[PDB]
């Protein structure tokens, strides 16, 4: 798909959308491509944690697309950071 | 990669925190209900058994539960679970199966009881 260089250019569907690709990645037969899309996961978000929300979320929330963005939402409201584009 | 064999051991039994020693010394041991799934079975390779080990991981409802959707999917199709990111390595970001006693000497390469898994971080720690 195409690469944004910044969380502020993707809607939350977005988003998800990414998420996706991540998951089928995920299954593929090799890592190869899986690590570029973390990569760029890692760098858009700028959560400290990087992967771990992915792939060790916290139980006060879903473990699902959705449980992703609204942890990524709050983290970056409460630090002042731009959010998602509302288009 | 490897050459062919059958696999044995017997492993021992974990709680449901089996990664949470991963690394730490020897890392966490093959579960005994993962090894009587795997026993005197025939494997092509040691990679082929680490496909097998990983999927009955996920096949196992007591074990599966211990990791992520994301995580679960992965071990679904022979692959590692992916660790921690304060556990990472480089490019080596998941889970590593070590053998106690390494190949070189003496051997114990599909023996369930000379396995284990281990993190990144220590694979390299421990040598």
């Amino acid at each position: 798909m195409e690469l944004k260089n910044s969380i502020s250019d993707y809607t939350e569907a977005e988003f998800v959308q990414l998420l996706k690709e991540i998951e089928k990645e995920n299954v593929a037969a090799t890592d190869d491509v899986l690590y570029v899309l973390l990569e760029h996961f890692v760098k858009i978000t700028e959560h400290p944690d990087g992967t771990d929300l992915i792939y060790y979320p916290s139980d006060n929330r879903d473990d699902s697309p959705e449980g992703i963005v609204k942890e990524i939402k709050e983290w970056r409201a409460a630090n002042g950071k731009p959010g998602f584009k509302q288009g | 990669r490897n050459k062919p064999g059958k696999a044995t051991g017997k492993g021992k039994p974990v709680n449901n925190k089996w990664l949470n020693n991963a690394g730490k010394d020897l890392g966490s041991p093959v579960p005994d209900r993962i090894a009587n799934k795997l026993r005197d079975k025939e494997f092509k390779s040691f990679d082929d058994f680490r496909k097998k080990f990983w999927e009955e991981v996920s096949k196992d409802p007591e074990l599966s539960k211990q990791f992520s959707r994301n995580n679960n999917d992965r071990m679904k199709v022979g692959k590692a679970p992916q660790t921690r990111t304060q556990d990472v390595s480089g490019k080596r970001r998941s889970f590593e199966l070590h053998h106690e006693k390494p190949i070189s000497q003496n051997g114990g390469v599909y023996d369930m009881d000379n396995i284990s898994v281990v993190t990144p971080k220590r694979a390299i720690d421990i040598h």
